[PDB]
């Protein structure tokens, strides 16, 4: 998982 | 050094060890360049290898110097 630009929090997959 | 990354759960920087010295941070839109958009990566590397025109990185050879396009200063 790792973030998107358009925020800081985490992001999986 | 030290770098940032995003590997954990929540974004931190820690000490590469007798390997890399320098950090990178990779973006690219994820399908919601609009929204979402560049996906936000980051970690330590010894150099900088290749990228595609899509999935680039961007290395550089300081101490927290790979931080997130939109992090909140302080």
């Amino acid at each position: 998982w790792r973030y998107y630009e358009s925020s800081l929090e985490p992001y999986p997959d | 050094i030290v770098c940032h990354t995003t590997a954990t759960s929540p974004i931190s920087a820690v000490t590469c060890p007798p390997g890399e010295n320098l950090c990178y941070r990779k973006m690219w839109c994820d399908a919601f360049c609009s929204s979402r958009g560049k996906v936000v990566e980051l970690g330590c590397a010894a150099t900088c290898p290749s990228k595609k025109p899509y999935e680039e990185v961007t290395c550089c050879s300081t101490d927290k110097c790979n931080p997130h396009p939109k992090q909140r200063p302080g």
